[PDB]
């Protein structure tokens, strides 16, 4: 909920390259 | 368990000497990709994660990028090539400090072959 | 439920290579 | 029941001498892949798990990776090749300690053939 | 239910080779 | 009813001398695959289980793996080849002890042919 | 119901070769 | 009604001398396959069960396997070949004891032809 | 119902060869 948590979830979720 | 040594400029660039009978310690942090580069002319055969969903793997040629995908991503990585196999102990950190951007290998086995 | 348990389930579940 | 011996650098790299009349003890832990490498020029024919769903098996050439897939993954593995068959007693550990990253075989049968 | 029982069911259920 | 003899290294590797007029006792345990290997150059024709759903059967060439699939898996196995037929009394154990990983046959009929 | 009975039913039910 | 004779090693291997004017008694038990082997060079033509659903029949070449499929599986089996017809009285046992794994025929008719 | 009766029904029902 707090933007640090959403950022951390985004960092875990993303790949090395966008596609 | 060999701990890589940092460069004199930045701690994010680290070096280790290859040893077939030892494992390389890799500290991985949140949101950081680590570039491991193989020896020139070395051909990738296979890799294995002790936990595939903990890390992301990308390879093009002799360039390998790894990146944690999950919480508590503590596992191992083995990359086997034509000439050797690399053993990495992947240990996720908590404080997002002391990241590793590249790991470079110094090979004394080829140096002994030259000798 | 506790994140150690979810991590342990993930470690059991995953293969050697992602695909 | 032969227990493999560790290297002087790291305990995760272990060695065992092949014996056709003995079984090799393999300690498997959570989230760790073990690399078993066959002899050069040896051709894989078949393997059998005493419990297939307990472990994951991957092979490319003479490189074998195993990895527990389930709780209490205590079984056996037999790999048969052109020259020999390997007997492994796979015993999952509880404390995630004393992992084995690679198992390497020293073959005295080929040494006797050379003799 | 107890993990010994689930292990025993897994051992009975599985084949000789995964596939 | 011939009981196979163990090797001096591990009890999981067992040997028996072939006798056309006798049956070989095979003790099977939970979660263990047994490797029975036929004689070199011997061609598989057919097998029959007294209860097919009690055991799993896999064969590639002269290598046979069996493995219990059910509770109280007490049956018999007959494998017929070009040269002989093998009679096995498959008896599942209760305590998961004294497993058999491989059964190897010593053939005195071929030895008599050589004589 | 008792496992001897289920075993006996399995022995009657099965063929000579699995397939 | 000829009762086959056991071998001196195991009671599960039984022998009978063929007689065109007699019937061979076969004791079948739960969960046991019986291997009846025909004479070499003998060609299967047809078989008939007095009750087909009581027993399972499998044949490849001169090798026949039978196995009860039902309760109270008491019937007869007739196998007709190029040279003879075999008469079997199949009688299921109750105590799962005294099983027959193979039945082998000694043919005195061919011996008389040789004489 | 009694197993003799089921056996007798099976004996009547079956053919000379299974197939």
């Amino acid at each position: 909920k707090t933007p640090y948590e959403l950022a951390r979830e985004r960092m875990l979720r993303s790949g090395l390259t966008a596609g | 368990l060999d701990v890589p040594s940092s460069s004199r400029y930045d701690h994010r660039i680290r070096y280790v000497t290859y040893n077939p009978a030892d494992v390389v310690q890799v500290d991985t942090v949140l949101g950081v990709a680590t570039h491991i580069m193989l020896e020139e002319g070395e051909q990738y055969l296979t890799h294995a994660f002790g936990d595939s969903e903990a890390y992301a793997f990308a390879r093009k040629g002799r360039h390998i990028f790894i990146k944690p995908q999950a919480e508590l991503a503590n596992t191992n990585l083995i990359v086997v090539t034509d000439r050797r196999s690399y053993k990495f102990r992947l240990q996720m950190r908590n404080d997002r400090n002391g990241a590793m951007y590249e790991l470079a290998f110094r090979y004394p086995d080829t140096q002994a072959r030259q000798t």
